[PDB]
RNA sequence: UGGAAUGCGAGUGCCUAGUGGGCCACUUUUGGUAAGCAGAACUGGCGCUGCGGGAUGAACCGAACGCCGGGUUAAGGCGCC
RNA sequence: CGGAGCCUCGGUUGGCCUCGGAUAGCCGGUCCCCCGCCGGGGUCCGGUGCGGAGAGCCCUUCGUCCCGGGAAACGGGGCGGCCGGAAAGGGGGCCGCCCUCUCGCCCGUCACGCACCGCACGUUCGUGGGGAACCUGGCGCUAAACCAUUCGUAGACGACC
């Protein structure tokens, strides 16, 4: 039967698995398109968290 | 089978399939192969098939055993009082059926015939429809040469 | 297989060779010669059942081949072993060859490339069918 | 576009069936899928006869539709259409198909050799002819 | 009845059997296509068993022949009134065809009035055929062959030896 | 020296559906696409030629690892060219989709 | 030794059958241009299949399969799994003769190319039906390289229009040089035409 | 002139187990809206029965079975599996 | 990088070194004319049941000897260099060389070879892949990983930093 009263589901199924990342080192998974228009750059770096 | 095809195939001396006999025809015996119509192919030889059923595949009984027709002494012994004493005489009662058909003809086995060589149309439906079964009248023939 | 006709040999040592078919003995097994000196085949018997008879064929009608070359001439001589013993070319086979060879041999050379021909070996090749194709 | 048309007169080319290898002129036309074709000087019955088993030639008859094969045959003598085909490529190229088929084992062998010899000539020629389109560059 | 392979015209002749009534009765003769005579023989009873009190056991055959196509190396146009059961109900048509050989027309009906209507040959009674001359024809298709110079080509010829050879270097061609 | 057999493909067992008979084979033969250019080959030997760890004597010759099993066409097999071939011993399931040669003898030409 | 195929102009599931019954005789084939495959029905009718395939997933593990590919070689090459006996070692072994690809990497783009007529578009379908692509029927279900493919694939019609500049060349002077020495190869000319094979 | 055809060797007597839940299909058929429902007639099946086909299946279609070789079939089929 | 064998695993028994493509249309030449950084378009000429054909092409092998005729001579075989290839990168061609032979191909002459006496697994890819070793010379290389210890950005234990 359906549940009595509804409601939106706990977590995001988007995140899955909940597992122990891999790296310890945060990966770019994407960098930005390439506009060869533009001056040339660099496009990320590397803080730590003071 | 049901029981009255059943009874009639036995008397025809039907019992296996693609076997088969010669059946001198009137008012009794068409009204038998009308029961069985959907149980047997039938028609008119003519005197090449009666030969060649005899020849090759002619079997005597002979004291109620299958003895193939070797030599005409064994045609004489049996068939003899009717002065039928060869092959030819006996192709001669069969295909004319003469005064002794009766006789001549339950003195051969059924023939054991084999299967039709070139396949069927559909044995389940009347020779008529486009199938195998009934009266197919001098097409038997043809029947006859692919399974003899 | 007329005699003449050029066979093609299908079995044994000399397999592929292309050869003259002579004659049939009496024993039913064709009598050929290469010849010796176009590709090495001497007067051999062979089963016709494994050669193919092409249809290239010498007029041989005036060949004389000897009369004592029968089949008890070819029969193998069973050799004993008590070390090992070998084939020994008698004589009279070597004159033999040369008198059959003699006469065939010229009218080879009258057919033009022929003796080229019955030097090379039979092979098939991709694509090549015998179903397809006339010998 | 289309230059052949299916039309009386047209003499086609049998392709397979039991008249492979034959001309016939389009006598008549059935259907859209048969035509009724005469073959006087071919070997070929009047019959119907479908499109599909036909290719047609670039040779015209000129009689009238459905005229008896007194004069399809007097329209193809005129027209020698038995020697205008044996003089196309079309006839030529059928003709070295089956020539080459027949082929016995000991021509195959005098082609090896024959061709042998002419691709060396040809090639040796080739190399000449390309090295001199070098000095004209150079 | 079956259809089966290309149908052929019989000549059926048939009356009822003599008796001390009416010792001479008429014959009655019927057009039969048919695939073989023991088939026409059987469909002729089927049909005068419809218009007479005769049947198979009260009468007999008294000539069963094929008839020859007369013009079979003339192209002539045929009309064919038959009528068929379809699911729902009984119709007359009238059709026309293209052949050389009456029975090759009355064929042509069986697989075309099987193709367009679904009917199976059981159902389908040919009553008349006759050859019909050019003017009188109705059907556009049949008329539109009517013309002396008629010419057409053959467009996107479709490669029908697909499988010899059925790997090759090179894509077929569709113009000829 | 060069070939003399013919190149085949060893295509299965006879068979209907779920019964198979393993006294037969169909040899798909190179260049046959049809029931009607079979009948060259009928009653040709047949030989399924593999290797073994073991060695082996040789007619005239001396031991390898080469062994053979040998058939013959019997008949023919559809209408597009398959052969029945029957041989001394049925061929292992495990030769299926490999070369079986057919030679040229016994010859009938 | 290798049947390599050129994919396109030809019916999805017609070379597939023709491929799959190769691979089963125990050859090795090769197929480029997976891409230019054809489907015959209209584009929107061919989507939607695909779509409901996507839809296909364990409800409860989507993970577990089935395994949606959406490069369109790999489409191909699981229509050809789906004629074989892909779970007995015997249908596994065929299905490894099979290398499928999108465009034509080397070796094969300096290769020739077979067709199966009986698999052909222009043979087997009428030309008014509506037919689909493969490739951009993959690129819209989640293909990523169809630029990529495409761009490759415009360098290497570049290289062989160089190629075949360079062989109508050596044709033309084949042409000529055969006119110059006509005189030395006129006897060694004849045998061919005699038997055929000159026309 | 053993008085229609066809086929077939018949008759007869003791002792006797298991069974006595059945179920299904063509046709006919009662009750019920109907039911893979309940209840009948005829025949044939399954039960007790494998085998080819219907992908799969008690009953459908074909055909019934000693252990084999060759040939040919049935019902069904012949893109690939 | 450059010798014998020993095992083991197999299958195979010439190669095709490439336009793009149209299919109610094509292919090849012609560039005399028009455009472009030798390529494209036009004109014209040829083919089109594709013959500049995958129905195809290339290679074709018994070996040697002797002397001829055609073919080559711009030739075969063989040690050093410059472009050239990236989608999954080339033991092709080009130029030198000092060497190396006038035989390689075709048609003839001349004879010979275990001619093993009818008989199978023959004939390649074949210096095949993998594993041990035995040698035998040339040039080179002398590392990490895991444990243990420590850290707490980590943690049930492993793992991780
Ligand atoms: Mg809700
Ligand atoms: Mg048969
Ligand atoms: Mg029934
Ligand atoms: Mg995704
Ligand atoms: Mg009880
Ligand atoms: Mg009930
Ligand atoms: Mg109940
Ligand atoms: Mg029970
Ligand atoms: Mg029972
Ligand atoms: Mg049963
Ligand atoms: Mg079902
Ligand atoms: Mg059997
Ligand atoms: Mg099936
Ligand atoms: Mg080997």
């Amino acid at each position: 039967s359906h549940r009595k009263f509804s409601a939106p589901r706990h977590g995001s199924l988007g995140f899955l698995p909940r597992k122990r990342s891999s790296r310890h080192r945060g990966k770019v998974k994407s960098f930005p398109k390439d506009d060869p228009s533009k001056p040339v750059h660099l496009t990320a770096f590397l803080g730590y968290k003071a | 089978v049901s029981p009255k095809v059943r009874k009639v195939l036995q008397l025809l001396r039907l019992r296996q399939i693609f076997n088969g006999t010669f059946v001198k025809l009137n008012k009794a015996s068409i009204n038998m192969l009308r029961i069985v119509e959907p149980y047997i192919a039938w028609g008119y030889p003519n005197l090449k098939s009666v030969n060649e059923l005899i020849y090759k595949r002619g079997y005597g009984k002979i004291n109620k055993k299958r003895i193939a027709l070797t030599d005409n002494t064994l045609i004489a012994r049996s068939l003899g009082k009717y002065n039928i004493i060869c092959m030819e005489d006996l192709i001669h009662e069969i295909y004319t059926v003469g005064k002794h058909f009766k006789e001549a003809n339950n003195f051969l086995w059924p023939f054991k015939l084999s299967s039709p060589r070139g396949g069927m149309k559909k044995k389940t439906t009347h020779f008529v429809e486009g199938g195998d079964a009934g009266n197919r009248e001098d097409q038997i023939n043809r029947l006859i040469r692919r399974m003899n | 297989i007329t005699p003449g006709t050029i066979l093609i040999i299908l079995t044994g040592r000399h397999r592929g060779k292309r050869v003259v078919f002579l004659k049939q003995l009496s024993s039913g097994l064709l009598l050929v010669t290469g010849p010796l000196s176009l590709n090495r085949v001497p007067l051999r018997r062979t089963h016709q059942k494994f050669v193919i008879a092409t249809s290239t064929k010498i007029d041989i009608s005036g060949v004389k081949i000897p009369k004592h070359l029968t089949d008890a001439y070819f029969k193998k001589k069973k050799l004993r072993k008590p070390e090992k013993e070998k084939y020994e070319i008698t004589e009279q086979r070597k004159v033999d060859q040369k008198a059959v060879d003699s006469q065939i041999l010229p009218k080879i050379k009258a057919v033009p490339q022929l003796q080229g021909y019955l030097r090379s070996v039979f092979a098939l090749t991709n694509g090549v069918y015998p179903h397809k194709l006339v010998f | 576009v289309f230059r052949r048309f299916v039309e009386v007169g047209r003499v086609a080319y049998v392709s397979f069936g039991p008249h492979a290898g034959k001309l016939v002129a389009i006598v008549d036309v059935i259907d859209q899928n048969r035509a009724l074709v005469d073959g006087p000087c071919t070997r070929v019955r009047r019959q119907a006869m479908p499109f599909k088993c036909m290719q047609l030639t670039d040779f015209i008859l000129k009689f009238p539709h459905s005229a008896r094969q007194k004069y399809v045959r007097k329209a193809w003598e005129k027209a020698d259409i038995n020697t205008k085909w044996a003089a196309t490529r079309w006839a030529k190229k059928i003709e070295a198909r089956e020539r080459k088929a027949k082929m016995t084992d000991f021509d195959r062998y005098k082609v090896m050799k024959a061709k042998k010899m002419r691709n060396r000539i040809i090639k040796n020629e080739v190399k000449k002819l390309q090295r001199a389109a070098l000095l004209k560059a150079s | 009845m079956k259809a089966s392979g290309t149908l052929r015209e019989y000549k059926v002749v048939g009356r009822c059997l003599p008796t001390p009534k009416c010792r001479t009765p008429p014959l009655y003769r019927m057009r039969i296509f048919a695939p073989n005579h023991v088939v026409a023989k059987s469909r002729f009873w089927y049909f005068v068993s419809q218009l007479k009190k005769m049947k198979k056991s009260s009468g007999e055959i008294v000539y069963c022949g094929q008839v020859f196509e007369k013009s079979p190396l003339r192209v002539k146009n045929f009309g064919i009134w038959l009528r068929y059961d379809s699911r729902s109900g009984t119709h007359n048509m009238y059709r026309e065809y293209r052949d050389l050989t009456t029975a090759g027309a009355v064929t042509q009906c069986y697989r075309d009035m099987g193709a367009r209507h679904r009917a199976r040959a059981h159902s389908i009674q040919i009553m008349k055929v006759e050859e019909i001359a050019a003017s009188k024809c109705r059907r556009p298709a049949v008329k539109q062959f009517h013309d002396s110079k008629i010419k057409f080509p053959l467009p996107h010829r479709v490669l029908r030896r697909q499988h010899k050879p059925r790997f090759t270097t090179k894509r077929p061609n569709t113009f000829f | 020296s060069g070939r003399l057999w013919c190149k085949a493909i060893f295509a299965g067992y006879k068979r209907g559906l779920r019964n198979q008979r393993e006294h037969t084979a169909l040899l798909k033969i190179e260049g046959v696409y049809a029931r009607d250019e079979t009948e060259f080959y009928l009653g040709k030997r047949c030989a399924y030629v593999y290797k073994a760890k073991n060695n082996t004597v040789t007619p005239g010759g001396k031991p390898n690892k080469t062994r053979v099993i040998w058939g013959k066409v019997t008949r023919a097999h559809g209408n597009s060219g398959m052969v029945r071939a029957k041989f001394r011993s049925n061929l292992p399931a495990k030769a299926i989709g490999h070369r079986i040669r057919v030679m040229l003898y016994p010859s009938r030409i | 030794q290798v049947l390599v195929l050129d994919g396109r102009g030809h019916l999805l599931g017609r070379l597939a059958a023709i491929v799959a019954k190769q691979v089963l005789l125990g050859r090795k084939v090769v197929v480029v241009r997976c891409e230019g495959i054809n489907i015959s029905g209209n584009f929107y009718r061919n989507k939607l299949k695909y779509l409901a395939f996507l839809r296909k997933r364990m409800n409860t593990n989507p993970s577990r399969g089935p395994y949606h590919f959406r490069a369109p070689s790999r489409i191909f090459w699981r229509t050809v799994r789906g004629m074989l006996p892909h779970k007995t070692k015997r249908g596994q072994a065929a299905l490894d003769r099979l290398k499928v690809f999108d465009g034509i990497p080397p070796p094969y783009d300096k290769k020739k190319r077979m067709v199966v007529p009986a698999a052909l578009k222009v043979v087997r379908l009428k030309p008014t039906r509506k037919f689909a692509y493969l490739g951009r029927l993959a690129h819209e279900v989640g293909w990523k390289y169809q630029a990529v493919t495409a761009t490759l694939e415009e360098k290497r019609k570049e290289k062989a229009k160089i190629h075949y500049r360079k062989k109508k060349q050596l044709m033309r002077l084949r042409k000529q040089a055969e006119k110059n020495v006509e005189k030395k190869i006129s006897k060694f000319t004849d045998v061919l035409k005699t038997h055929g094979l000159l026309v």
